DNA sequence: CCCGTATATT
DNA sequence: ATATACGGGCTGCTGTTGACAA
């Protein structure tokens, strides 16, 4: 985010006001169940959670007390984990520890449970967790439901196992449409000199998908590159997108084993720069499906879904990406000669 | 309390089914030629009970604690805790001057390779002061070196015919009124495991007061045979939506699971005449259905998919 | 409160317990006559003690006997918490209470104004063997001193695996043999010496024993003043010790081992 | 006393009814008395240890107690104490008449760590003028290359029917047990190579029956498993699911766990006479089914589905 | 305190369904011969509550320290703890009586939840533990899936399956709670809410509390329940089939992209599509193929796959079938 | 050093046996010549075992030293597929429709080759994945081989059952790579090629290590995997300076990949 | 496994 | 005219039990 023009009160919210009033009505009386917030990334769930905490308590939530903690595995091994947890509310992200998240959850939650008349314990990014950690978290959140409440935040509520999902409420936040994004961009820029013509804001909103964070970042980046805006000024793109575009262009011009080795090396280099395999698969599918126009389009989609399931079931990405690439190449070669 | 361990046999003559093995064991005892045993089989057949009855018959009541070792999965079984204690046990000159010693090794499929090699050496070295007895369920977790010196005995699954009289005796012992269909349904709902035929009786009798086919089927939840036959008849002949509605209403009325329905449908599919290929199709799809019901999915969609996989192949033919 | 016991010289109990300490757990036995702590190992070796009611000053028991299992290392550490080297003139007092089944053991210690409180939760019991060694079938018996075998049993820890004990009326009256990597080592003890109080062996007896089982007898031999050796027809070995305290009382410790 | 598997042990070297070449060479070497260090390998139940002990006894005679060393797996074989004791025994001098030497036997040497073997290989090339080694094992891949690089490797083989029958006849004649030809054939069939197993089975059958008729042998328990699966695989080769399921049902009703059956299926499938495509697909399906069974979902329906998938390949 | 923790069953005569288990517990209370227990079934039927109530009304709140232990999924269970601690507890002796003179049962209870998350090595020790010590201890295992438990563990325990609750019982209990808390319910809103809850007591209670706190104490209709639960509108869901029936791949992709943009969970979309499929005017073969594809997609989503690609695959298969 | 050549060992063994023969003493059967090269064939250039086997055999083959197969030789053996000309036998054939899967007879057992190299299966599969592309001439066979490799990968993705089933993966991968090569597998169709080509090492290790270290360098330093998946795109679209010295280098590291 | 080259020897 | 050696590519990415040097 930009973190400079972000509101800190349930009022004066640019979109999604009715659910805000419902949340205020719930928070104004205590007697809370556990909360689970979900929705597409870039919708602004964290702002809602922080404002709910601000309404529940006083103004003592605007302080930063970044803290470190070292705990021990059963044998000797040590885990260092950092929490932004300020007064009252505790915030943790048990994903920085790969397979120490279970013990992190156990120890930290059981220590804070004994430590309004209640606290909260945020657990950001509950998607990427194992199965035992969720079990322990569920049991400890059911046992001590008298002095601390849990507000989990995530997207794509499918990874969380049903017992947790059937143990708390579910609040959903959708993407903020298109016109609302252009309006908020226009007001945030007009607050700080110059302005955005309607066409430019609409183009930025369309090209920035549903994420207001990405739209704001792109607008600020374009503002530092050229001060006077025009009606035909493009937006800079990242270096991991043009690389994928070039790889997809080269993956269809020729179908030979040497080209396969070249694209395999390209995938290696792209993976080196910290891009997860899932985004690689999605971008490759978009670029490949840009021009199929036939039954091969559906076959490619089904094979890609198969390969995605394979990747999230296995433990080596390159095998599955190379297999999908080879199958697409063979299908395209067969279609071209017929 | 807890009938299953309240009526455990205390002698060799109060068992059933296997008779040749028991007579051979008695002959072994009479001639004092007891070899090392490797008793294996499926759960609930009478292995530990038989070995304990043999132990109680061999020794007196005041010697069972000073001449018998017992090692189970709840104890410690490594190398040092076997290399020391059992070597010293065979280094013990016998007290009471009568007979030899026994080391019962229950759940023998839990030790590691090194322990089993040391145990092979221990058992082979000195066959005059100790006689090991292994009891296992899987024969793939025992090293072949230790598998070639102990008399292998197989305890197969039990059969209803000789299984009935012990249940009759248990019923007579307490004050329980029993019927004919009740006994048959009680015996049938146990795949040779006697412990699943003695605990169901206690659970049922303490909830209603009398035992009958309907009583036990309501206590457990197993679908009836006529129910499965009606379901199959609805599958093979009628349409899609009508069959879906009928089985949905039947399952909603009496809450039924999906595993038992699949098992009974499998048996009935193999019992009817089919032209080969359709049978292969049904078996494959039903195996996939059963596998898919252990991850956390929804039962209604699985039932719909079972209906869909069963319908078309038979409807076309 | 079942049993409560108070004393002003912890050292007697501490040394009695240390004379038998080679396992980790122990079983107690409280009776109108006193306590009896026993320990067993390998289902062959068994060591027992005895602390009669004469030593105690405040001893109270209720109804029948009381049995419980206690960790020996923790108890021995707790008893000697004020330093195992007091100058002459300094003493420590202790009080212990056990309030029936399902509750821990209390221990309040005091010395010179310093007061300590500790608790030991007990999870009992185990089963003990029936090593009856009544003096009816005993064939060979001997009684002898300790300073003779201080170095002898100190010169007994090598890499061997079996210790041979032979006793006969003639020639090797009491001979110990140890076969190791280097060679044999005999330690013959004759009669009519300063450590031969009674020799009454009847028939020759040669036996083999395990070093691992018989090793922990060094602690009992060190804190002693006399040792009695007994062996029966079969070949079971019984060792009887005699320990004394500062006041001038006598307590006994017994060891039972079985031959190979 | 002892059972029949440990009481009828040969004391000489010509009672062994195993291989014919190595035993004769060992008898010649015992006659001469200049044996090098040897390493014996082979299936269990043959008599390797018996041969080694008989050779040592023949070599030494009355001085066996104070000139022989034997080490096992129950006895600790680390590095420190074992190397110390081995060097004591090698450096110690003893008197032997003409060509007899000191013998060190290490039974089941495959259990030793790399450090023990690497410390041992130095002592086995210097004191050769007064001592010699002899090793017995089951898996010969465990012993490192340098130790094998100076030893004579003798490899045994599974016993055939003729010698087994001859020694069984000798035992029967000794014990005066009325017999019958088909019963002895059945006992040999149940033996499957190993000999102590055959003797134990015969004793168990004779325990409380008094006859070795085939019906008595099968009644008193046992029965060999793999040959049933061998026919089942052939049946699924020809797309005969109906005939294939019968043997599976019989085995399941017999009381065998899914893992035990599925392992034998793979083991029999590897050493078979089929094509390449079929072998590949069969291995793939067996692997997937084994993963499913190991995950916990084991029943009759999974095995039936595996059979259906195997039969689908050939159509 | 939330309504879930306030109306927790404190007695056996508070569980609604499950007649056989409550009858067995009542008979074993004023008597003896209580066997081992193994509870399993779907969530929100009540398993911990029943055993906790039985333990509370068998011993008393003042006799819980030395009579019952509970080993949850937050206790770091392994082979060592099962070998030492459980054996040490089970090897103790029954203590005395309670303050108020009442008959007492001479045994203790060991409760362990989520036994399906343990390992086989610990389970072997556990199954051997409770055979020689069947005189003073009774074991109550609780699990969701029986398949994740070894055979000898489930071959010595009474298996009790907990059925998912019925409509009338849930409606009566919800009416009782609503009358207790003075909230005005509508006869149609409750009939819609019980359908939405798909047979969950805790979910229904939380839904009622969230609705009554949102409305403030006024009449609540079905529209509030749809918004709170999040049911996809039928007008939007008809568009998926309208696009898949004929047209092109681009329109299908755009429709699915908008649907996933709005944030709806794919499980609800699959559940609602299944209901429409089996009630339309379609041939049997097409219905069979679509149902099998739906089951496969549901399982793959349950195994942590992606959301966009699976919806695209299902919609492409539907497009292939509907144009044939 | 290198193993001794056959001629040198042959001449030395002949000299030794001649010396033994000239000793006379008795009528002893000289070992046959036909077994004398057999003795040297199964020893792999090692004098000491050859002399030991000669001594053993001359008492009146022996010396089967195990082979190690030199892993880079095993890879070539798998990847070259020495085939035969389909000698007339009774091997099963594909009846009617599998006419495109007919293959010539094979003279290698992949399981023994993989076992004898003394390597873990997950490493053998990685080496095969690295080195199998260059030997292929068609695309469809590459597709089939890639699918087989992926399926072999799937079977080992857990942790509790990773070592219970590992032979399946290696066997499937080896047989798939071997059988999928239909261009090479037609007996007398290997003329001519197979130039002087060296193998290589998998490149996945360095990439994985770089991924892990970059994971840590992204976490602990923007900790208030998802950061690399979501926050690191923002970092890639950040490109603005900040207050540090060692962090600008990291910013310029990820975001400067080569692109025209 | 693969191809081509420089030295001892008959 | 035939047997033998150089040249180029490898150390590498959660739990429960056991041995070694101090
Ligand atoms: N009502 C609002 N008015 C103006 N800007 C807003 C509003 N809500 C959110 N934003 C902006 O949205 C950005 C933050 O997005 P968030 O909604 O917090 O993403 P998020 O909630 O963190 O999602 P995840 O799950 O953490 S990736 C900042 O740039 C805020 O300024
Ligand atoms: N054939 C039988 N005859 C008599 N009682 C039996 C028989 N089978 C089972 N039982 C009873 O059922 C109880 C439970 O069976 P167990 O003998 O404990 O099972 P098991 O043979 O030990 O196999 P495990 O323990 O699952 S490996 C026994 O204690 C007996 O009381
Ligand atoms: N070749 C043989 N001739 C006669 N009896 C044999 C032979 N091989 C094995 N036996 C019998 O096997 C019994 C015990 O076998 P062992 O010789 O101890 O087995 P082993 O050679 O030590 O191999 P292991 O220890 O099982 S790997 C003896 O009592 C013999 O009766
Ligand atoms: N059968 C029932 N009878 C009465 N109230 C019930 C029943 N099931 C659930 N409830 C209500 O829902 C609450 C939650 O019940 P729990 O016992 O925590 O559920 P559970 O047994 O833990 O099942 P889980 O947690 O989903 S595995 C109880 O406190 C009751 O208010």
């Amino acid at each position: 985010w930009v973190d400079k023009y972000r509101p800190c009160s349930l009022g004066r919210l640019d979109y999604h006001k009715e659910q805000a009033a419902q949340l205020r009505n719930l928070v104004q009386c205590g007697d809370f169940p556990h909360l689970l917030v979900y929705g597409p990334s870039g919708a602004g769930k964290k702002t809602r959670i922080m404002c709910i905490l601000r309404e529940l308590y006083g103004v003592g939530v605007e302080k930063l007390r970044i803290e470190h903690q070292t705990i021990t595995t059963p044998s000797k091994k040590k885990i260092e984990i950092s929490t932004i947890a300020s007064n009252y509310h505790l915030e943790v992200n048990p994903s920085d520890a790969g397979n120490s998240d279970r013990v992190v959850i156990q120890e930290m939650l059981k220590t804070v449970a004994q430590s309004r008349d209640f606290k909260v314990v945020l657990l950001t990014e509950v998607d990427k967790l194992t199965k035992d950690a969720q079990h322990a978290l569920r049991r400890t959140m059911e046992k001590y439901m008298s002095t601390c409440r849990l507000i989990l935040c995530c997207n794509s509520t499918s990874k969380v196992i049903p017992p947790i999902r059937s143990r708390c409420l579910a609040v959903r936040v959708p993407a903020p449409s298109i016109e609302d994004i252009c309006h908020v961009l226009s007001t945030v820029c007009k607050k700080e000199g110059l302005n955005l013509p309607s066409q430019l804001a609409h183009r930025l909103a369309e090209k920035s998908c549903r994420n207001l964070r990405k739209a704001l970042l792109m607008c600020e980046a374009c503002r530092v590159q050229q001060y006077p805006f025009t009606a035909d000024q493009e937006i800079p793109e990242t270096d991991w997108e043009v690389y994928l575009r070039e790889t997809a262009n080269a993956i269809v011009s020729q179908q030979t084993p040497q080209r396969l080795l070249e694209v395999r090396g390209r995938l290696y280099e792209l993976l080196t720069h910290c891009i997860p395999p899932e985004i690689i698969m999605k971008g490759l599918l978009s670029e490949l499906l840009h021009n199929c126009d036939g039954q091969l389009k559906g076959e490619v989609a089904q094979m890609a879904a198969y390969y995605e399931h394979r990747l999230q079931l296995g433990s080596k990405a390159i095998y599955h990406l190379e297999a999908f690439v080879a199958k697409f190449m063979a299908l395209y070669k067969k279609f071209m000669e017929d | 309390l807890p009938w299953v361990e309240k009526y455990r046999p205390q002698t060799l003559n109060d068992l059933i089914s296997h008779q040749d093995i028991l007579s051979t064991i008695q002959k072994f005892i009479n001639e004092d030629r007891l070899p090392h045993l490797l008793l294996y089989g499926p759960p609930g057949t009478g292995k530990t009970s038989t070995i304990l009855a043999c132990a109680k018959q061999l020794y007196k009541d005041k010697e069972f604690g000073s001449m018998v070792l017992e090692l189970n999965a709840s104890d410690d079984r490594g190398i040092d805790i076997i290399r020391g204690p059992i070597l010293s046990f065979a280094s013990t000159r016998t007290i009471f001057k009568k007979g030899f010693k026994l080391v019962i090794l229950d759940e023998a499929d839990a030790m590691t390779q090194d322990a089993q090699n040391a145990l092979r050496r221990v058992i082979e070295k000195f066959t005059e002061n100790t006689r090991f007895c292994l009891i296992c369920n899987y024969l793939s977790k025992i090293i072949p070196a230790l598998q070639s010196r102990c008399t292998r005995f197989r305890f197969g699954p039990l059969t209803p015919e000789l299984m009935v009289p012990r249940l009759e005796h248990v019923v007579e012992e307490e004050k329980v009124d029993i019927s004919e269909d009740g006994m048959k349904a009680l015996v049938t709902l146990s795949s040779g495991d006697m412990r699943r035929a003695l605990n169901i009786l206690q659970s049922t009798n303490m909830a209603f007061g009398k035992v009958t086919e309907e009583t036990v089927y309501t206590c457990t939840g197993h679908p009836l045979k006529s129910d499965i036959a009606n379901i199959l008849d609805w599958m093979l002949n009628q349409d899609f939506t009508t069959a879906y509605r009928n089985i949905t209403e039947l399952k909603t009325l009496k809450g039924l699971a999906l595993h038992d329905i699949l098992t009974e449908i499998h048996l009935f599919v193999h019992r009817v005449d089919f032209p080969s290929s359709v049978r292969i199709h049904l078996l494959t799809k039903m195996a996939d259905i059963e596998y898919r019901l252990s991850v956390g999915t929804n039962e209604k969609i699985q039932l719909s998919s079972l209906i869909a996989a069963f319908q078309v192949t038979r409807d076309l033919i | 409160y079942s049993l409560v016991a108070s004393l002003d010289n912890v050292r007697n109990l501490s040394t009695i317990l240390k004379a038998i300490h080679f396992r980790e757990h122990a079983t107690c036995f409280a009776t109108k006559n006193g306590i009896k702590v026993t320990v067993e190992n390998a289902k062959c070796v068994q060591a027992n003690a005895f602390i009669q009611a004469g030593i105690f000053q405040e001893f109270k028991v209720q109804e029948e006997s009381v049995t419980f299992r206690i960790n020996l290392t923790v108890l021995l550490d707790c008893l000697s918490i004020f330093g195992s080297s007091p100058m002459p003139g300094t003493l420590t007092a202790l009080r212990m209470c056990y309030q029936g089944y399902g509750y821990p053991l209390m221990l309040f210690l005091e010395e010179g104004g310093v007061v300590t409180v500790c608790k030991i939760n007990t999870q009992e019991p185990e089963e003990t063997l029936d090593f009856d060694f009544c003096s009816t079938n005993v064939i060979n018996k001997i009684i002898l001193q300790s300073e003779g075998l201080r170095e002898a049993f100190s010169e007994l820890d090598m890499t061997s695996e079996v210790l041979q004990i032979t006793m006969s009326p003639d020639k090797p009256y009491f001979r110990l043999s140890t076969f190791g990597n280097a060679g044999s080592s005999h330690l013959d003890y004759p009669k009519d010496s300063d450590l031969m109080e009674a020799f009454h062996c009847n028939q020759t007896q040669v036996n083999r024993y395990k070093i691992s089982l018989l090793k922990p007898s060094t602690k009992a031999l060190v804190l002693s003043c006399k040792v009695s050796i007994r062996t029966d027809n079969r070949g079971f070995l019984s060792l009887q010790y005699m320990i004394r305290n500062e006041d001038g009382q006598i307590c006994f410790v017994e060891y039972y081992c079985c031959p190979d | 006393e002892l059972p029949w598997v440990e009481k009828y042990r040969p004391v000489k070297l010509n009672e062994i009814v195993g291989n014919e070449d190595t035993v004769s060479r060992l008898e010649v070497f015992a006659r001469e008395g200049n044996v090098p260090n040897i390493i014996i390998a082979g299936p269990p139940g043959t008599g390797k240890t018996t041969s080694i002990l008989c050779l040592a006894r023949a070599l030494l005679g009355p001085a066996l107690k104070d000139a022989m060393l034997e080490l096992n797996a129950s006895n600790d074989r680390g590095i420190d104490v074992v190397r110390n004791k081995i060097k004591m025994f090698a450096q110690q001098k003893v008197t032997l008449p003409k060509g007899r030497h000191k013998i060190i036997i290490l039974d089941e040497a495959d259990s030793m760590t790399d450090g023990a073997q690497q410390a041992l290989r130095r002592t086995m090339e210097i004191y050769s003028k007064t001592t010699r080694f002899a090793l017995a094992c089951n898996a010969s891949d465990k012993i490192i290359e340098p130790i094998q690089s100076r030893c004579a490797v003798l490899r045994y083989t599974k016993l055939t029917d003729a010698q087994i029958l001859t020694r069984l006849m000798n035992v029967i004649e000794k014990e005066r047990v009325p017999y019958t030809d088909d019963g002895l054939e059945a006992i040999i069939f149940t033996a499957q190579g190993d000999m102590r197993q055959a003797l134990n089975n015969l004793q168990s059958t004779f325990s409380g029956f008094g006859f070795i008729n085939s019906e008595n042998v099968f009644k008193v328990c046992d029965e060999p498993h793999p040959l049933l699966v061998k026919e089942m695989i052939q049946h699924c080769v020809n797309a005969n699911i109906d005939e294939a399921y019968k043997i599976l049902a019989h085995l399941w009703h017999l009381g065998y766990s899914p893992e035990d059956i599925i392992g034998n299926i793979f083991r029999v499938c590897k050493t078979f006479q089929m094509a390449e495509y079929l072998k590949l697909e069969f291995i793939k399906e067996i692997g997937y089914t084994h993963m499913k069974i190991a995950e916990g979902v084991n029943s009759l329906l999974q095995m039936a589905g595996l059979l259906a998938r195997l039969c689908q390949k050939t159509m | 305190v939330p309504w879930v923790e306030k109306y927790r069953p404190k007695c056996v005569d508070e569980v609604a369904f499950q007649e056989e288990v409550v009858a067995v517990l009542k008979k074993s209370l004023e008597g003896a011969d209580l066997p081992n227990l193994l509870f399993y079934g779907p969530p929100g039927t009540g398993k911990t509550s029943t055993i906790l109530a039985a333990a509370r009304e068998l011993f008393g709140p003042e006799l819980f320290r030395l009579r019952v232990l509970e080993l949850n999924a937050s206790d770091e269970r392994g082979i060592q703890v099962v070998r030492e601690k459980v054996k040490n507890f089970a090897q103790l002796t029954v203590s005395g009586s309670r303050s108020d003179g009442k008959p007492c049962p001479p045994f203790k209870i060991v409760i362990l939840d989520e036994a399906d998350s343990m390992t086989s090595a610990a389970q072997a020790a556990l199954r051997r533990t409770m055979e020689k010590e069947s005189k003073t201890t009774r074991f109550c295992l609780i699990c969701n899936y029986v398949s994740r438990i070894i055979e000898p563990l489930t071959s010595r325990c009474s298996k009790f399956r907990f059925k998912p609750l019925s409509d009338k019982i849930q409606q009566q209990r919800l009416l009782d709670i609503a009358k207790k808390e003075n909230v005005k319910i509508s006869d149609e809103g409750i009939a819609y809410l019980v359908k939405v809850s798909e047979g969950d007591l805790r979910k229904a209670i939380t839904f009622l509390q969230s609705a009554t706190r949102l409305t403030g104490g006024k009449e609540i209709t079905e529209k509030v329940i749809t918004d709170i639960a999040g049911v996809i509108p039928a007008e939007k869901i008809d568009g998926v089939f309208a696009a898949c029936q004929s047209g092109s791949f681009d329109k299908l992709e755009a429709v699915v992209k908008d649907l996933i943009d709005e944030g709806h969970a794919a499980t609800q979309l699959v559940n609602q599509l299944h209901d429409v499929v089996v009630e339309n005017n379609l041939s049997d073969k097409q219905k069979s193929i679509i149902t099998e594809k739906l089951a496969e997609v549901d399982k793959c989503l349950a195994d942590g796959a992606d959301e966009h690609l699976q919806l695209i695959s299902l919609c492409a298969t539907v497009m292939q079938q509907l144009s044939q | 050093f290198n193993p001794v050549a056959p001629t040198i060992m042959m001449k030395f063994l002949n000299r030794i046996v001649t010396i033994e023969a000239n000793k006379n003493g008795g009528k002893i059967t000289v070992p046959d010549k036909t077994s004398l090269e057999l003795l040297c064939q199964g020893c792999s250039g090692d004098i000491r075992s050859a002399i030991n086997s000669l001594q053993f055999s001359s008492s009146k083959a022996i010396g089967g030293k195990d082979v190690s197969l030199f892993l880079f030789r095993a890879l070539g053996k798998i990847l070259y597929c020495k085939r035969a000309s389909l000698t007339e036998l009774d091997s099963p054939r594909l009846p009617s429709h599998l006419s495109e899967y007919e293959r010539d007879t094979l003279l290698v057992e992949p399981e023994e080759v993989v076992e004898m190299s003394h390597m873990p299966g997950d490493l053998f599969n990685l080496y095969l994945h690295q080195n199998y592309i260059d030997f292929f001439m068609e695309i469809d066979d590459i597709v089939r081989a890639s699918e087989f490799l992926s399926f072999a990968d799937i079977l080992s993705g857990d942790w509790n059952t990773r070592s219970l089933l590992r032979e399946y993966s290696t066997s499937i991968a080896t047989r798939g790579v071997m059988h999928s090569n239909k261009a090479r597998g037609y007996a007398h169709c290997q003329g001519g090629g197979s130039s002087f080509r060296p193998l290589h090492k998998p490149q996945w290790f360095l990439i994985n290590k770089k991924y892990r270290e970059n994971c840590l360098a992204a976490k602990a330093l923007f900790p208030d995997l998802c950061l690399q998946t979501q926050l690191l795109p923002y970092l890639a679209l950040l490109t603005i300076p900040m207050r540090n010295q060692a962090q600008i280098s990291f910013i310029q590291d990820i975001g400067r990949l080569p692109l025209k």
